[PDB]
RNA sequence: CAUGCUUGAGGUUCUAACUCUGGUCCGUAAUCCGGAUCGAGGACAGUGUAUGGUGGGCAGUUUGACUGGGGCGGUCUCCU
RNA sequence: CUUGUCGGGUAAGUUCCGACCUGCACGAAUGGCGUAACGAUGGCGGCGCUGUCUCCACCCGAGACUCAGUGAAAUUGAAA
RNA sequence: GAAAGACCAAGGGUUCCUGCGCAACGUUAAUCGACGCAGGGUUAGUCGGUUCCUAAGGCGAGGCUGAAAAGCGUAGUCGAUGGGAAACAGGUUAAUAUUCCUGUACUUCUGGUUACUGCGAUGGAGGGACGGAGAAGGCUAGGCCAGCUUGGCGUUGGUUGUCCAAGUUUAAGGUGGUAGGCUGAAAUCUUAGGUAAAUCCGGGGUUUCAAGGCCGAGAGCUGAUGACGAGUCGUCUAGAUGACGAAGUGGUUGAUGCCAUGCUUCCAAGAAAAGCUUCUAAGCUUCAGGUAACCAGGAACCGUACCCCAAACCGACACAGGUGGUCGGGUAGAGAAUACCAAGGCGCUUGAGAGAACUCGGGUGAAGGAACUAGGCAAAAUGGCACCGUAACUUCGGGAGAAGGUGCGCCGGCUAGGGUGAAGGAUUUACUCCGUAAGCUCUGGCUGGUCGAAGAUACCAGGCCGCUGCGACUGUUUAUUAAAAACACAGCACUCUGCAAACACGAAAGUGGACGUAUAGGGUGUGACGCCUGCCCGGUGCCGGAAGGUUAAUUGAUGG
RNA sequence: UUACCACGGAGUGAUUCAUGACUGGGGUGAAGUCGUAACAAGGUAGCCGUAGGGGAACCUGCGGCUGGAUC
C-alpha cells in the first residue's frame, strides 16, 4: 500500500526550506518564533 | 462533403464527418506560427473561472491577419489550410512582393484569385474595402468595429451580414443573430460569406470525440446535493423544486443579462 | 399680450471636462505604464455620497409546557 | 385489499411468462411506448456436470498434542 | 530463472572490506551477522552534474492597484522532467575503476610563427524542430549446425567412432558512400517585402543543361604479427608466481534493437530558445579582426564505497504490502503465457517427535443426481488447431466461437513448392546484374504400417441455451461493508450573450471566457435510435406596455 | 477382419394440421336508443385521392371530375 510520505529532497527544500521561509513575512515569523524557543534545527 | 461512417463498431454508428479534399495536407507556413498553451479554464489566481474545459490536442496558433491593410498590392491564394483554432478555413496569400499572409478564407476562393484590398477594388468576393464604398444590399463578413482594430464580427464558419441602409457617417447592417446594428462607415469589411458552411452538419458520434476538443463532462444540478447547487437535494429523482437557476443563483429561463448602457445607441433594434 | 432678468422638466446639437481592453511617435532593446498626436464617444458613461426596490447568494437566531414514554388530538385565565 | 381472476409451465409454483382493467395512488423531454447490439446488472426456466445434498468414508500436507529454547494479550473488590 | 539473476534513477548515509569480540540487538543457540571496538577503502578533458538554452511555473527595477501588511505585472532572470562538444577494449585490489595501468582514439580551448585577407550584433534570414496508426523491406545483436583444436575410451550389455566433453573471442575509431530517402540545377538582369541596411532570404523576367546536391544503417578492409585463449613448464608455499601457449573458420536463422526525426495514411492538425550557417548597421582601415598550415601547452570544481523491486527506500518491526526505467539465453510453444533448465542466486533465523478430536489447504469416491439452499453459493464441468455446419431477430455491421460434429501419436513409401547459395553468362568493370550443383532452412499432398484404455495425453486452455425488468452502447463512482437501475455520454430542446460579450475569480488593478466572435460562448433540463410528445396562462416566475393609482431621499407653503 | 447397409440414437431447422386465455373486424336478425349523411338545388351540390378532427352517420383544408339544378 502506498503511504503518505514519499520523500523527495528537492521538493522538501522548495516548500519548507530556509529561503522559502525568508521569502514571505509569515515565514519570517516562523523563524523568529523558533529562534525564541531555542530550536537547534530551525529549518528542514 | 459529408461522410457517414458504417456501423462497424458501437462508437462509429453515428459519426458524420466534414471531409474536404481541397485542403492542403502538408505542413503549415512556419514563420506565421507561435505557441499557445492550454489553461484548463483557470485564471491567474489559479481558480476555475469557466468550467468544463480541459485536455485536448496540442495546437499552434496561426497569426491570421484580421486588419488586411496592404492596400493596392495584388495577392494570390497559394492554398487553403486547416486551422485548429477556428471553425473556418484559412488561406495563405502571397502578395506581389513576397509577404505571405493568412486571412479567413471566403466561400469560393480556391487557387488563383486576386483578392485586392482598399478603395477602388472590384466587388468580387474576397476583396476588402471600407463600408462607405460597398453597395447597399450586399453580403459582407469580417466586419471591423473600431477603425484600425481588425475584424470582430461574422468570422465563424458560414457567417455573413447584410448591408441594409446607409445614412450619414454611419451605416446599418443586419447581423446573423437578427439584430440591427449601426457601424462607423470608415470601418472595413470583406465581401461574401465565410467558408466551411457545411460545418454544422457534422455529428461527433461518441463521448471521446468531445474530449478530443478539450471539453469536460457536464454534471447537471439536479444530480447534486443542496450544498453544491440550488437544484440539488431530494429523495429519489426530483425536478429542481424552484424556478430554474444558475449554480450561483441566477435565473436562466428567459431573464435578460445585458446591462451595458454605454453602447446602447449603436443598437437599432435587438435580436428579438 | 410684448419684452426683460431669473427658474422645473423635454428634445437637438457643439466641444473643452471625462472615457477608450483604437492607430503611430518617444522614453525603449518593452502587446506593461506614461507623455505627445490623430480617431471615436461625450456632458452621457463611470466613481464617491444619500435614498427606494430586489436579494436563502450569504449570516445570526427562534420554533412552549402538561402528557400513564414521545408524537397526533386536547388543555393552559375566571365563575357554579 | 392481494397469494385479484383466467391461461401456460411443475406431481405439487405467494416467484415467472401471456392476458383481463376494478389505475388505493401510470402517462407523454423530473419524457410515454418500443428496440438490434452490449452488461463481474435484477427475476424465472432447461441441458451437461457434479460430495451442494441422502450421508458421509478413506488418504495427503500445515496446525492442534508431547519434549527443548524464548516468551505476549484483553481481564481482575477479595474468594475456602 | 521476464526472477527470488544483473543494472540505472529516487531515497538512505558508511550499512562496504579487514583484524579483534558476543553483554545488549538477531522472535532459539551462535564461534556467525546489515551488531560492538579499531583501522582501511571511493582517483575522470570524454560517465553524471556544474557551466550554455529554454517549457509549465516562480520572482520581479520602474509601473499600476490597494486601510497597512500587500496584489498583479513590464524590462529582466530563475526554473528540467526536454535541447546543446568528445572513449573504447584488455589487466589489476580484501575493498575503486569507461576514473588507475597498457594499447589504440576523439572533442575543445590558449599562446606563438608563417601566408593570405573586409572585420563587426542584441538586429534580418536559414536551421535546430518534433503527432496517432500502419506496412513493405535492408541490416545487426543474439541463437543453432558443421568443420577445427585439445582431452577421453567409461565400476553394468555396447562404445577407436556418422562416439563423448570443452573451447572455437576481439571494441571504439579510421577508410569506405552501399540497401535506401529527399530534392531540379546553373548563369545573368532586376525588386511596393524581411521595422534601418544587406552580396543573405523572399518576389519577377530571360538564357542554358538533363544533370548535380544533401542525408544514410550496414557490409568489406584496417585497428589487430596485438590482446584473449584450455593448458604446459620453472620457482616459492592444498595454494601463489614468471614464462610459454592450440584452434580461433564456414553455413543457416534472426529481433519489440538500427536505417527511421524515413515512407504511406488519418484528423483530434501535432514545444520553445540557444549552440550552429549566413547577411549587414553603428565602428575600424593599414594596430583591430578573420581564414589556413605548423609548433608548444591546457581542459578547473563537485559526485563516484554500499543497498537499490529490498533485511539498507516508504510502511513503529530483519513486516507475505508499495516503489519509475534498462537487459533478458535453451528445449517445447503464437508468445515477454506455461513446464523443465542455463548464467547467476537461494533453501525464506526456533527445532525434534507422535500421527487423537477439531480447524485450514487438497486427492479419490458405491447407488442416486440440486432431493441442498434465501439463491446451483462453492465445487464439478468446458477449454487448441483445421474442416464441415449454424436459428429467431436485426439499426444489414451483427447475433456467431450461436448450437453441433469429424480428425489429431510414432515409423515408412511416393510426390510438389519457397528462401539462401559454387560454377557459369552480361557490361556500367565492380559495395553490379542474371543465375547457380551440393549443403542448410521453411511450407505442403496421398498412401500404408504400428502401440496403448486413452495421441489438443502433462502445465496451459470458452460451459451452453430459452423467456422477461432496467440502462442504448465503451466509460465513471462512496481510498477502508454499497459498482448499480446511480453519474457521464453522443443526440435533442429552451434561454441568455454584439465583444471592453454574457458569466466567474478578485475591496481594486487585472485575469479567465479567448489571441475566440452567434455554425461562437455560458446556464438549464432530457439522454443512441424508431413512432410521438395531448389540454390548462387561473397561482408563482420571466418577457413587453405605458395611460392612470400608490410611492424615497430632497424641498419647504401653511398653521401652532 | 474390412467394405456396403436396415432398425435404432443425438443435435438443430423447415413445412403442415388441430387446439388456445384473450382480442379485431364481418354477416344475419325484431314494432329497441341517438341523430338525419344520401336521393329534389335533399335544404352547405355530390363524388375521387390525401391529411387532421369528432358519440355516429360525418365535418374541414388541398388538388381533381360532372356521373351537378337555376341561368
Ligand atoms: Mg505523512
Ligand atoms: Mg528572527
Ligand atoms: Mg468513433
Ligand atoms: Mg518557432
Ligand atoms: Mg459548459
Ligand atoms: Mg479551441
Ligand atoms: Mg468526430
Ligand atoms: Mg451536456
Ligand atoms: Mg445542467
Ligand atoms: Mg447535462
Ligand atoms: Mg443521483
Ligand atoms: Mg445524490
Ligand atoms: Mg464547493
Ligand atoms: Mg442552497
Ligand atoms: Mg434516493
Ligand atoms: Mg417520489
Ligand atoms: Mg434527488
Ligand atoms: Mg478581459
Ligand atoms: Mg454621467
Ligand atoms: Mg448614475
Ligand atoms: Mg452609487
Ligand atoms: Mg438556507
Ligand atoms: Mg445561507
Ligand atoms: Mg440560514
Ligand atoms: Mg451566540
Ligand atoms: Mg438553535
Ligand atoms: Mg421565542
Ligand atoms: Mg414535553
Ligand atoms: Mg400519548
Ligand atoms: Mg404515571
Ligand atoms: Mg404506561
Ligand atoms: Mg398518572
Ligand atoms: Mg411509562
Ligand atoms: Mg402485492
Ligand atoms: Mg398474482
Ligand atoms: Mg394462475
Ligand atoms: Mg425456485
Ligand atoms: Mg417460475
Ligand atoms: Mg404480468
Ligand atoms: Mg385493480
Ligand atoms: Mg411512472
Ligand atoms: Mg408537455
Ligand atoms: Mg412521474
Ligand atoms: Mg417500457
Ligand atoms: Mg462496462
Ligand atoms: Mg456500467
Ligand atoms: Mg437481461
Ligand atoms: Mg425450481
Ligand atoms: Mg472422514
Ligand atoms: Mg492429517
Ligand atoms: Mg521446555
Ligand atoms: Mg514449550
Ligand atoms: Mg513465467
Ligand atoms: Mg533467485
Ligand atoms: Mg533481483
Ligand atoms: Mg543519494
Ligand atoms: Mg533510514
Ligand atoms: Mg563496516
Ligand atoms: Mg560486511
Ligand atoms: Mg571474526
Ligand atoms: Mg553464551
Ligand atoms: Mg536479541
Ligand atoms: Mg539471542
Ligand atoms: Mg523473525
Ligand atoms: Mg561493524
Ligand atoms: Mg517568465
Ligand atoms: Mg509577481
Ligand atoms: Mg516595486
Ligand atoms: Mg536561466
Ligand atoms: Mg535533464
Ligand atoms: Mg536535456
Ligand atoms: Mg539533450
Ligand atoms: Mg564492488
Ligand atoms: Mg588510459
Ligand atoms: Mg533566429
Ligand atoms: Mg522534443
Ligand atoms: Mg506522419
Ligand atoms: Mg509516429
Ligand atoms: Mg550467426
Ligand atoms: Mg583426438
Ligand atoms: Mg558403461
Ligand atoms: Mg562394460
Ligand atoms: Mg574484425
Ligand atoms: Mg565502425
Ligand atoms: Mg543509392
Ligand atoms: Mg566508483
Ligand atoms: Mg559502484
Ligand atoms: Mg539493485
Ligand atoms: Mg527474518
Ligand atoms: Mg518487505
Ligand atoms: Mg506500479
Ligand atoms: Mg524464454
Ligand atoms: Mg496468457
Ligand atoms: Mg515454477
Ligand atoms: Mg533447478
Ligand atoms: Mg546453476
Ligand atoms: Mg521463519
Ligand atoms: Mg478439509
Ligand atoms: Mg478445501
Ligand atoms: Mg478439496
Ligand atoms: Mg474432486
Ligand atoms: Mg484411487
Ligand atoms: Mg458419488
Ligand atoms: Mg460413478
Ligand atoms: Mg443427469
Ligand atoms: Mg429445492
Ligand atoms: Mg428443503
Ligand atoms: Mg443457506
Ligand atoms: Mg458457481
Ligand atoms: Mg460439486
Ligand atoms: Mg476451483
Ligand atoms: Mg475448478
Ligand atoms: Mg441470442
Ligand atoms: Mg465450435
Ligand atoms: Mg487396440
Ligand atoms: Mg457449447
Ligand atoms: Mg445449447
Ligand atoms: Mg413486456
Ligand atoms: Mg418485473
Ligand atoms: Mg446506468
Ligand atoms: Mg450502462
Ligand atoms: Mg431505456
Ligand atoms: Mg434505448
Ligand atoms: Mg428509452
Ligand atoms: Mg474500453
Ligand atoms: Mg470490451
Ligand atoms: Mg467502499
Ligand atoms: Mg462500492
Ligand atoms: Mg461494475
Ligand atoms: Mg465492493
Ligand atoms: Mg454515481
Ligand atoms: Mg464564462
Ligand atoms: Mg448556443
Ligand atoms: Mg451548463
Ligand atoms: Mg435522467
Ligand atoms: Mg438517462
Ligand atoms: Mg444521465
Ligand atoms: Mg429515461
Ligand atoms: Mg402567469
Ligand atoms: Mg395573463
Ligand atoms: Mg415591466
Ligand atoms: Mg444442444
Ligand atoms: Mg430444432
Ligand atoms: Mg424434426
Ligand atoms: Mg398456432
Ligand atoms: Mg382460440
Ligand atoms: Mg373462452
Ligand atoms: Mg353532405
Ligand atoms: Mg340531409
Ligand atoms: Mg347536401
Ligand atoms: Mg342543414
Ligand atoms: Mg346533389
Ligand atoms: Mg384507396
Ligand atoms: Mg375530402
Ligand atoms: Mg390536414
Ligand atoms: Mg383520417
Ligand atoms: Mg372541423
Ligand atoms: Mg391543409
Ligand atoms: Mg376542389
Amino acid at each position: 500500500m502506498k503511504r503518505t510520505f514519499q520523500p523527495s529532497t528537492l521538493k522538501r527544500a522548495r516548500v519548507h526550506g530556509f529561503r522559502a521561509r525568508m521569502a514571505t513575512k509569515n515565514g519570517r515569523q516562523v523563524l523568529s518564533r523558533r529562534r525564541a524557543k531555542g530550536r537547534k534545527r530551525l529549518t528542514v | 462533403a459529408i461522410v457517414k461512417c458504417k456501423p462497424t463498431s458501437a462508437g462509429r454508428r453515428f459519426v458524420v464527418k466534414v471531409v474536404n479534399q481541397e485542403l492542403h495536407k502538408g505542413a503549415p507556413y512556419a514563420p506565421l506560427l507561435e505557441k499557445k498553451s492550454k489553461s484548463g479554464g483557470r485564471n491567474n489566481n489559479g481558480r476555475i473561472t469557466t468550467r468544463h474545459i480541459g485536455g485536448g490536442h496540442k495546437q499552434h496558433y496561426r497569426l491570421v491577419d484580421f486588419r488586411r491593410n496592404k492596400d493596392g498590392i495584388p495577392a494570390i491564394v497559394e492554398r487553403v489550410e486547416y486551422d485548429p483554432n477556428r471553425t473556418a478555413h484559412i488561406a495563405l496569400l502571397k502578395y506581389a512582393d513576397g509577404e505571405r499572409r493568412y486571412i479567413i478564407a471566403p466561400k469560393g476562393v480556391a487557387a488563383g484569385d486576386q483578392l485586392i484590398s482598399g478603395i477602388g477594388a472590384p466587388i468580387k468576393a474576397g476583396n476588402s474595402m471600407p463600408l462607405r464604398n460597398i453597395p447597399v444590399g450586399s453580403t459582407v463578413h469580417g466586419i471591423e468595429l473600431k477603425p484600425g482594430k481588425g475584424a470582430q464580427i461574422a468570422r465563424s464558419a458560414g457567417a455573413s451580414a447584410q448591408l441594409v441602409a446607409r445614412e450619414g457617417a454611419y451605416v446599418t447592417l443586419r447581423l446573423r443573430s437578427g439584430e440591427m446594428r449601426k457601424v462607423l462607415a470608415e470601418c472595413r469589411a470583406t465581401l461574401g460569406e465565410v467558408s466551411n458552411s457545411e460545418h454544422s452538419l457534422r455529428s461527433l458520434g461518441k463521448a471521446g470525440a468531445t474530449r478530443w476538443r478539450g471539453v469536460r463532462p457536464t454534471v447537471r444540478g439536479v444530480a447534486m446535493n443542496p450544498v453544491d447547487h440550488p437544484h440539488g437535494g431530494g429523495e429519489g429523482r426530483t425536478s429542481a423544486g424552484r424556478h430554474p437557476v444558475s449554480p450561483w443563483g441566477l435565473q436562466t429561463k428567459g431573464k435578460k443579462t445585458r446591462s451595458n448602457k454605454r453602447t446602447d445607441n449603436m443598437i437599432v433594434r435587438r435580436r428579438k
